[PDB]
RNA sequence: GCUAAACCUAGCCCCAAACCCACUCCACCUUACUACCAGACAACCUUAGCCAAACCAUUUACCCAAAUAAAGUAUAGGCGAUAGAAAUUGAAACCUGGCGCAAUAGAUAUAGUACCGCAAGGGAAAGAUGAAAAAUUAUAACCAAGCAUAAUAUAGCAAGGACUAACCCCUAUACCUUCUGCAUAAUGAAUUAACUAGAAAUAACUUUGCAAGGAGAGCCAAAGCUAAGACCCCCGAAACCAGACGAGCUACCUAAGAACAGCUAAAAGAGCACACCCGUCUAUGUAGCAAAAUAGUGGGAAGAUUUAUAGGUAGAGGCGACAAACCUACCGAGCCUGGUGAUAGCUGGUUGUCCAAGAUAGAAUCUUAGUUCAACUUUAAAUUUGCCCACAGAACCCUCUAAAUCCCCUUGUAAAUUUAACUGUUAGUCCAAAGAGGAACAGCUCUUUGGACACUAGGAAAAAACCUUGUAGAGAGAGUAAAAAAUUUAACA
RNA sequence: CUGAACUCCUCACACCCAAUUGGACCAAUCUAUCACCCUAUAGAAGAACUAAUGUUAGUAUAAGUAACAUGAAAACAUUCUC
RNA sequence: CUCUUACUUUUAACCAGUGAAAUUGACCUGCCCGUGAAGAGGCGGGCAUAACACAGCAAGACGAGAAGACCCUAUGGAGCUUU
RNA sequence: CUCGGAGCAGAACCCAACCUCCGAGCAGUACAUGCUAAGACUUCACCAGUCAAAGCGAACUACUAUACUCAAUUGAUCCAAUAACUUGACCAACGGAACAAGUUACCCUAGGGAUAACAGCGCAAUCCUAUUCUAGAGUCCAUAUCAACAAUAGGGUUUACGACCUCGAUGUUGGAUCAGGACAUCCCGAUGGUGCAGCCGCUAUUAAAGGUUCGUUUGUUCAACGAUUAAAGUCCUACGUGAUCUGAGUUCAGACCGGAGUAAUCCAGGUCGGUUUCUAUCUACUUUCAAAUUCCUCCCUGUACGAAAGGACAAGAGAAAUAAGGCCUACUUCACAAAGCGCCUUCCCCCGUAAAUGAUAUCAUCUCAACUUAGUAUUAUACCCACACCCACCCAAGAACAGGGUUUGU
C-alpha cells in the first residue's frame, strides 16, 4: 500500500526539488522565483521545471541568458505599467500569434 | 448472514409469525369455503371440439360406443380416480361446428351439448361409475392383472338417484319411453328437426348400452380374464351366480 | 447544539464569517486629504 | 517494492543503435508436444506462423522441438548472454503470436526497476555548475578582510 | 421526581386536503377533497358526502372558483349572518367545479328497416 | 551446523452376504477367582424432562414389520404450535464391492491398557533403513518456528520513496472484532505446524426433451410437463429430567474398645497445668512446606471430653445443640452416565482471486439488545413515460401578513412504472437552518429541511461530521481549487 | 507565485463505499477420458484459515531469572561439634 | 511512639551445579505542551538523543491475575415464602 | 399505556419529547339506520376504517326529503350461547397469552460502558473572584472601610446535570509515607491609602525563594475544645499516591435491637464480627558537587510619639530553633567501628513604588518622551581535574564492577 501511494508522493516531493534548484540558480543572478517562471512564460517560453532544474546544472550560461531574458520581460512591464498607454510595446513583450 | 440478532443465529421465527402481533392468517374469520371439498365429485370436462378433434385424427373411432375406456385408451381425457373425478362431463364447447355422429356414453351433459349430438344423429347416454368401478373402467388391464373377478357396477348415491333416472338428462336409469318426448322438446328448443335414427345403417350400433350392473360391453360381473392363456373363465356355481347377477 | 439566540456572541460558520468580512463598510477616500487644501 | 529488488540505470547493448541497429535476440528454443490441449495453441503456431515470422528475423536462429511435454515454453537467448524462459501453456495462437514479437524487440537486459527514464554520458556542454561558476573575481584575488602588502 | 398532568394529545395526521387539483382529470366517483370544515364547496357536478368530502359526479376537468354564497333560507346559522351585514357586502367563497369533457352520448345508425 | 523435517503401512469406515453362540487340568456369588456341612430372601408394576409453542399451564414427530402411491388428503389440536391415518395400490432383490480414511485421519484402541477417581465412571500418547543387519563407520544433500555460524551505534507500527551508499533525508496513528465514532489506555492474538465453521423445501429463473399434452401406473395441465443446474454455518451457559454410584471425608447414630501426668480441692459438665483436642490474636506465607500451613500467643483438658475399629441413615433424600451447617478439596443442594449436538432474541468466530450495484419515511409487537409488514436496496423481465417544471389554481377563523411547498405544459434530460424473485438495514453522529424541553448549559435531549460522515484525496497544526474535491492505471509533465489574523488606549485652562 | 487522486497532456482503462446483492475466474484432491517432467475437457466433494481467553504438538519470552542442596578434619579407619 | 540506632541469623549479592511460573500483536519501546473514542513512548509543534550491562526503585505502561461478584438488560436460571 | 380536537407543525400531505392544552369509554331521534352497485379516499404496512353516482324497493308533488344528528363515544381470532336472526371481555398492558404473586445480601449464567455507582471529560444553574454603576451605612463626607438593585467578565475547588472512554475490572473513605505544582499570600520581605499620633489594626499593590505545631473525643475529612506558634494559608495533582503500607468506616456471607411485612425478607437506622495476591519485561528515576530561613534576648529607651495611659523603627551585639552538609574529642547506644540523645560549619539578589532635571503643552509634569538616582549579580567564587604497577594481598573503598594502598609480596 506504502508503494502504491508512494506514487503521488514521488511527483510531488520532484517538483519541490526543481522549485528549490531553481530559486537557488535564479537568486545567484539576483532574480526570485515567481519572477523567472512568470516572465519566461509571458515570452512564450514553455520549458518546464524539470528541464529549467537541469539547465541550472548542467547549461549554467544558457541558465543566465534564461534569467536575462525574464530579467528583461520584466522591466518591460514596469515600463508599460508606468506609461500611460503612449510607448509602445516592448520588443520582447509582444506576443507570436496562432490562428 | 448479516450481523447478529436472529437472522445470522439462524433462529428467527416460523413463517407466519408476526413478531407478536396476531398474524395475518390467524385474525382473519374461519369459514367453509374448503369444507368437504375431499367428498365433493368431479368430472373432467370434455369439450365437443375436443372429441370433434379426436374423431378427426382417428384417435376415438365413432363407428362404435365410445366409453371412458375408449377416451382414455385414445388419450383424450385423463381421469384420476384418487382425486375424487367421478368421470367426463360432455360440456358444450364446440356445439356450432359439431359434425360427428356417435354414441357415446359419459357421466354428465349439458343440454346444449346433448342437442348437438342428437341433431347430428347420435346418442347420448349418461352412466354412473363408482370410484372402484371408474378405477377399472379407465384402465382395464391394470385391474385383469390382480386376478379378481370382475365386480358389479354399484348404484349411484340416493343424492344421484333422481338425475340418472331422468330422461331430460338421458339417464341410464330413466324409462325408455319418455326418450322420445326429451328428444323432441330439444329439437323444437333450439330449431332443429330430430332424425330418426331407426332407419340409419348404424341404428344396431347407436343402440348398443351396456347393462347398469355391467363394466365393460361384453362382459359380465364375475368373470375372470386370463390374459397369459386369452380365455374367460366363467363362475357356474348358483350362489355366485345370484350374487353377480343381482 | 445551541439555539439561535443565546446570551454570548455564538461563532458564526466560516462562511458566514467570510461573508461578514468582504462586505464591510468600505468609507470614501478622498484624492486630497481635505485638510490640506484651503 | 523498488526496496525489496534490485534497479539498473537505463543503457543499451554495445551502444546499439548508434551506428548500426543489431537484433539482440539471437535463439529462440520452441517445445511443443505432438499431444496434448496444452500445446494445440503452440502447434497451430508452428503451422502456418513460425515459418513466415524466421523470413523476417533472419538473425534469429528457431530451433522447434516436437517431444511429450505438459507445458510447452519458448526459451529465448540474446546476445548478451541473457537467458529467458516463458511458458506457452494454453495460449491461442495469436496470444504466441505477440509474446514471440515482444521477445524479438527486447534487448535481453534485466526487466528491473529502471533509475532513470534516461542516460547521457555527456550531460553538459557548457560545463558543469561548480560554486565558483557565477562568482565574480577581485583584484589579486583577495579573500574577505585580508590586508595586501603588509 | 415528578409527572407531566398533559395526557392525550397523539392523534394521527387525518391526510385530508385536495386530491384532485386544478386541471386534473377526474372519474365519475373520484374524491376530490376531503374536510374537517367547509373549506371548499361543491360547484357543478360535485357531490358532498356525509363527512364533507366532495367527489365528482360526472367526469371531466376539476376547477376551482370564487362565487357569492348565498345560504339556504332555512339554514338559521348562515341567514343569521347575513341578515347582520352591512348592506352592500356580499359574502364570497371557494367552490370546485366538474366540466363534463364527454357528451351524455350520440345518436347512431341501428338498421334500415 | 543443531533441533528437526520427510515416509506407508498398521488398521479402520460404510455396504453386501450370512442368523447367532462354547470347551485342556484346577479355581471362582464367602472378602469372587477361596477343596470339604442344617438351609429355605427371590423375577415383572404408565418413563420423565430438556425442548417447540418466541413466556407458559392442554399440547410438542421418535422403526414396530412391503418400497411406491392414495397423502401431507381424511382427521386431531390452548382448532395455536404442530400432529396425522386407512380403505385401496403395488416392484425389485447376482456377498467377496468403494470419485471411503491413511498415524492430530480412520474405531477411544498399539488399549478399555497406562494413568485419574472411594466408587459408578472418565480415559490416553505413539510406529517409519535395506534384497540382506549372519551387510550398522549405514540411508548424501536441500525445507517451519527456535537457535548457532554472526550482539550492538542518535530517530521512533520499523516500511515506503529512494539513493553512489545499510542508516542518516522526506512520507506514513499495527491487525481483527465491535461501534455514531477506535492509534486508542475497548476485544482477541508469544510464534510455528496440523486440525477447525452454510446442510434443504416452496416458488421463480437458466438450459435440454416432448408438446395440448408431459411423465418408465399414482401426478400435473386454459403451454404445459419432464429432467438438470443453482439459495439456508461453528463454539459456549447457569439449568431440567431419568437411572446408577458414594457416610474410608464430614453430620448424627449403633456395637464392642482405648486414653486422660503432676498440684490444689477432695464434692465437682471445679481451678492451675502435660499428653491430647480445639483454633482467640498477631506476624510470616499467598503457584506457599500446605488447593488453609508455620512460629508465638491462646480456649478446654474426668467430661455434653477426645479417640482407634466395624456397621447404619443417600439426593424430591440424609443428617443438623439452625451456621441455610455438613453429606470425598467447588452443596440454596452431591457425583457419574444418559436424554444431549439441551436452549440461548446474548458475546465470540466464520478459510481462494477479481469486478460491479449498494446508507436506510414508518407501523405493530410481554415489543423497543428481537422480529413481521412497509420503506430503501439487488437481480431478471415487460412497456411507457420519469425527473426538471409556465401561466392558471389550492380558507375562513386568527398575533408572527415567514423561508417554502403542492399542482404543472414547455424545455433540458434518461429514466420511470409494472411483472417475477429475494436478502440485509429497522441500537446515528456532528454542522447550517426553523422550533420544543433544559438554565436563550452541555460533545445534552426531541422533531423538521439540507449537508457531510460511516468511501477517496487536498486544506483548517494534530483532526469521522467545517472547507475544496469525487470514478479509480502508468508518467522524473502542466494549469488550478480550498488554503496564513488583525488590533494598542485617557494631559489641560 | 506555491498548492490535490480536481482538470489538461502521452499511453491505457472492468480495475477505490459497511451489511447485503449480481457477476467473471480459480488452487489442490478424487473419478471418467486425455495427457505422460505435471497437463486438458468434464463429473464430483471432509474443496482453501493473520485471529474463536479455539484443540493438539513443537519451540521461544519472562530466564539461565525465582527456587532447590552437603556440619568439620582426616589415614576414609576414625574422631570432633551440635 | 518522640526518633531511631547497633549486632547476630535468614534472605540478599558474587562463584559453581540444577533449573520453574504468570506474562508476551509486533516493537528500532525519550521529555514537554497541544490534539484525539474526551488522561499519548507511537499524532501535531518543540526539546532531547553514540552503543551496551549490573544493582535499586515502584510514578506510568489506563501493569499481571479472575469473559465485574456493584448496576442495568434477557418474554435466561435457581433457592425460599405465601391470603 | 387506547381514541379524538388545538399548538409545536404559519401556506399540499406527513412529523417527535415523562412537550404545552382541552375532551371521549355516550346520548338523542328514526324503524327503508332496506337491498344492491360504478368510481375513489385511507392515519405512512397489514388488519381495520371512510365517501359515494346509477339501479331495485320505498318515500314523495309543505319536510336545506335519498348513507340520520354528533368529533372521539371503541375491541381481532378462537370459543361460548342460540332453531334462526343475533349477542357475548375496563381482553383499558385497549393488535387482545384461556387461566400464574412476592423475595434473594445464600445467589447463579449470558451480556452491556448500548446503562448507573468511583475517576476523567462536557457544561457553569449553583459556587468563588474581579471590575462597572453610586442608592445607602460610615457623627459631616459614596469611594478609610463596608455595601442594595443591577451590569460586564474571569475561575473550574462544591452540589447538580449530561451519559462521551473503561463493566473478557480504570480497586471505592480517612490515615501513614513521600511529596510535584498554581497564587486568588496564612507567616517572613518591599510598598500606596487610612476615620494611620504611638503600640495594634483595616485595606490594596508586589513577592511562591523559605516556612506553615503538638494533643483530648470522633473511622472520620470537618467541627468543638486544651496548649502553643512569626504563621498554624487556600487549592490542584485519578477528591496526588493500596504492583509502598494501613483497613477504624463504607459495602457480601453470621447475629441482636427498633420499625415494615402473613411470611420469605427488608430499611440512607444503630450495633458486634468479618482472607487487602504479584519473583519488575519496558518507560522514568536512584549524590540539582556547594550562597539559610526564622523567633527570642540585651542595647537603642522608657527614647521618637502621646493629655495621659502606653510605647516603637533603623543600625549594634548575643543566644537559640529549624533546615542543609559533615564528624566521633568527650557524653550516650556502644567499643579495632557504626550511631544520636552529642558536637562542628552554613555566604548574594526581588522592582511594588519614591524622587530630581525636562518636552509635546515655553508654568508644571518621576517619562510606554529623550533622561537622572534608590537599583540590581555575565549570581560570585568554591568543589572536581595525572594515569596499562596491578597476577596477588590489604583497605576507613565496595552488592558485582570500580576505587585507594603495597618503599607492608614469609
Ligand atoms: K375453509
Ligand atoms: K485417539
Ligand atoms: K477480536
Ligand atoms: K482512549
Ligand atoms: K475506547
Ligand atoms: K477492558
Ligand atoms: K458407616
Ligand atoms: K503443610
Ligand atoms: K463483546
Ligand atoms: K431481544
Ligand atoms: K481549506
Ligand atoms: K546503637
Ligand atoms: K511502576
Ligand atoms: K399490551
Ligand atoms: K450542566
Ligand atoms: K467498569
Ligand atoms: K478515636
Ligand atoms: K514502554
Ligand atoms: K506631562
Ligand atoms: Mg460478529
Ligand atoms: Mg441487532
Ligand atoms: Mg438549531
Ligand atoms: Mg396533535
Ligand atoms: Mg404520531
Ligand atoms: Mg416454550
Ligand atoms: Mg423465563
Ligand atoms: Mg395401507
Ligand atoms: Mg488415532
Ligand atoms: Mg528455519
Ligand atoms: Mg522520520
Ligand atoms: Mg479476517
Ligand atoms: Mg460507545
Ligand atoms: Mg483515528
Ligand atoms: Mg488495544
Ligand atoms: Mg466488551
Ligand atoms: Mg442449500
Ligand atoms: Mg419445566
Ligand atoms: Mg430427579
Ligand atoms: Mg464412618
Ligand atoms: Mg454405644
Ligand atoms: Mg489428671
Ligand atoms: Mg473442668
Ligand atoms: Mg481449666
Ligand atoms: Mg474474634
Ligand atoms: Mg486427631
Ligand atoms: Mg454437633
Ligand atoms: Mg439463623
Ligand atoms: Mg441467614
Ligand atoms: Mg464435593
Ligand atoms: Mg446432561
Ligand atoms: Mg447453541
Ligand atoms: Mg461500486
Ligand atoms: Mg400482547
Ligand atoms: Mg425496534
Ligand atoms: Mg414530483
Ligand atoms: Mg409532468
Ligand atoms: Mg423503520
Ligand atoms: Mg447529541
Ligand atoms: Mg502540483
Ligand atoms: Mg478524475
Ligand atoms: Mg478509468
Ligand atoms: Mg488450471
Ligand atoms: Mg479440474
Ligand atoms: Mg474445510
Ligand atoms: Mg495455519
Ligand atoms: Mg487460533
Ligand atoms: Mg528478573
Ligand atoms: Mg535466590
Ligand atoms: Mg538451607
Ligand atoms: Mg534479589
Ligand atoms: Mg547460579
Ligand atoms: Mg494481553
Ligand atoms: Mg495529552
Ligand atoms: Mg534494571
Ligand atoms: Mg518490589
Ligand atoms: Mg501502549
Ligand atoms: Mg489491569
Ligand atoms: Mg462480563
Ligand atoms: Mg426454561
Ligand atoms: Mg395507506
Ligand atoms: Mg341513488
Ligand atoms: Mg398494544
Ligand atoms: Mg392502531
Ligand atoms: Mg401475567
Ligand atoms: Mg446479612
Ligand atoms: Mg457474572
Ligand atoms: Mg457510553
Ligand atoms: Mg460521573
Ligand atoms: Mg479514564
Ligand atoms: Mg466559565
Ligand atoms: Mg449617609
Ligand atoms: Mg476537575
Ligand atoms: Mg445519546
Ligand atoms: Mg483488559
Ligand atoms: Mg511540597
Ligand atoms: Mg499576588
Ligand atoms: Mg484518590
Ligand atoms: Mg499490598
Ligand atoms: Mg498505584
Ligand atoms: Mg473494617
Ligand atoms: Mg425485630
Ligand atoms: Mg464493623
Ligand atoms: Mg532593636
Ligand atoms: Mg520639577
Ligand atoms: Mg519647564
Amino acid at each position: 500500500v506504502k508503494c502504491t501511494k508512494a506514487r503521488y508522493l514521488k511527483k510531488k516531493n520532484m517538483r519541490t526539488l526543481w522549485i528549490n534548484r531553481i530559486t537557488a540558480a535564479s537568486q545567484e543572478h539576483g532574480l526570485k522565483y515567481p519572477a523567472l517562471i512568470g516572465n519566461l512564460v509571458k515570452c512564450q517560453v514553455e520549458l518546464n521545471r524539470k528541464v529549467l532544474a537541469d539547465l541550472a546544472i548542467y547549461e549554467p550560461k544558457t541558465f543566465k541568458s534564461l534569467a536575462a531574458l525574464a530579467s528583461r520581460r520584466r522591466h518591460e512591464g514596469f515600463a508599460a505599467a508606468l506609461g500611460d498607454g503612449k510607448e509602445p510595446e516592448g520588443i520582447f513583450s509582444r506576443v507570436v500569434q496562432y490562428h | 448472514r448479516g450481523h447478529k440478532g436472529e437472522r445470522q443465529r439462524g433462529t428467527r421465527p416460523r413463517l407466519g409469525f408476526e413478531g407478536g402481533q396476531t398474524p395475518f392468517y390467524i385474525r382473519i374469520p374461519k369459514y367453509g369455503f374448503n369444507e368437504g371439498h375431499s367428498f365433493r365429485r368431479q368430472y373432467k370436462p370434455l369439450s365437443l371440439n375436443r372429441l370433434q378433434y379426436l374423431i378427426d385424427l382417428g384417435r376415438v373411432d365413432p363407428s362404435q360406443p365410445i366409453d371412458l375406456t375408449q377416451l382414455v385408451n385414445g388419450r383424450g381425457v385423463t381421469i384420476q380416480p384418487l382425486k375424487r373425478d367421478y368421470g367426463v362431463q360432455l360440456v358444450e364447447e364446440g356445439a356450432d361446428t359439431f359434425t360427428a355422429k356417435v354414441n357415446i356414453e359419459v357421466q354428465l351433459a349439458s343440454e346444449l351439448a346433448i342437442a348437438a349430438i342428437e341433431k347430428n344423429g347420435g346418442v347420448v347416454t349418461t352412466a354412473f361409475y363408482d370410484p372402484r368401478s371408474l378405477d377399472i373402467v379407465c384402465k382395464p388391464v391394470p385391474f385383469f392383472l390382480r386376478g379378481q373377478p370382475i365386480p358389479k357396477r354399484m348404484l349411484p348415491p340416493e343424492e344421484l338417484v333422481p338425475y340418472y333416472t331422468d330422461a331430460k338428462n338421458r339417464g341410464y336409469l330413466a324409462d325408455p319411453a319418455k326418450f322420445p318426448e326429451a328428444r323432441l322438446e330439444l329439437a323444437r328448443k333450439y330449431g332443429y328437426i330430430l332424425p330418426d335414427i331407426t332407419k340409419d345403417e348404424l341404428f344396431k350400433m347407436l343402440c348398443t348400452r351396456k347393462d347398469p350392473r355391467q363394466i365393460f360391453f361384453g362382459l359380465a360381473p364375475g368373470w375372470v380374464v386370463n390374459m397369459a392363456d386369452k380365455k374367460i373363465l366363467k363362475p357356474t356355481d348358483e350362489n355366485l351366480l345370484k350374487y353377480y347377477t343381482s | 447544539g445551541s439555539k439561535a439566540v443565546t446570551r454570548h456572541r455564538r461563532v458564526m460558520h466560516f462562511q458566514r464569517q467570510k461573508l461578514m468580512a468582504v462586505t464591510e463598510y468600505i468609507p470614501p477616500k478622498p484624492a486630497i486629504h481635505p485638510s490640506c487644501l484651503p | 517494492t523498488a526496496r525489496g529488488t534490485p534497479s539498473r540505470f537505463l543503457a543499451s547493448v554495445l551502444h546499439n543503435g548508434l551506428g548500426r541497429y543489431v537484433q539482440q535476440l539471437q535463439r529462440l528454443s520452441f517445445s511443443v508436444s505432438r499431444d496434448g490441449a496444452s500445446s494445440r495453441g503452440a502447434r497451430e503456431f508452428v503451422e502456418r506462423e513460425v515459418i513466415d515470422f524466421a523470413r523476417r528475423n533472419p538473425g534469429v536462429v528457431i530451433y522447434v522441438n516436437s517431444r511429450p511435454c505438459c507445458v510447452p515454453r519458448v526459451v529465448a537467448e540474446y546476445l548478451n548472454g541473457a537467458v529467458r524462459e516463458e511458458s506457452i501453456h494454453c495460449k491461442s495462437v495469436e496470444e504466441i503470436s505477440t509474446l514471440v514479437q515482444k521477445l524479438a524487440d527486447q534487448s535481453g537486459l534485466d526487466v528491473i526497476r529502471i533509475r532513470k527514464p534516461f542516460h547521457t554520458d555527456n550531460p553538459s556542454i557548457q560545463g558543469q555548475w561548480h560554486p565558483f561558476t557565477n562568482k565574480p573575481t577581485t583584484f589579486r584575488g583577495l579573500r574577505p578582510r585580508e590586508v595586501q602588502d603588509p | 421526581g415528578g409527572s407531566s398532568k398533559n395526557l392525550g394529545g397523539k392523534s394521527s395526521g387525518r391526510r385530508q386536503g385536495i386530491k384532485k387539483m386544478e386541471g386534473h382529470y377526474v372519474h365519475a366517483g373520484n374524491i376530490i377533497a376531503t374536510q374537517r370544515h367547509f373549506r371548499w364547496h361543491p360547484g357543478a357536478h360535485v357531490g358532498v358526502g356525509k363527512n364533507k368530502c366532495l367527489y365528482a359526479l360526472e367526469e371531466g376537468i376539476v376547477r376551482y372558483t370564487k362565487e357569492v354564497y348565498v345560504p339556504h333560507p332555512r339554514n338559521t346559522e348562515a341567514v343569521d349572518l347575513i341578515t347582520r351585514l352591512p348592506k352592500g357586502a356580499v359574502l364570497y367563497k371557494t367552490f370546485v367545479h366538474v366540466v363534463p369533457a364527454k357528451p351524455e352520448g350520440t345518436f347512431k345508425l341501428v338498421a334500415m328497416l
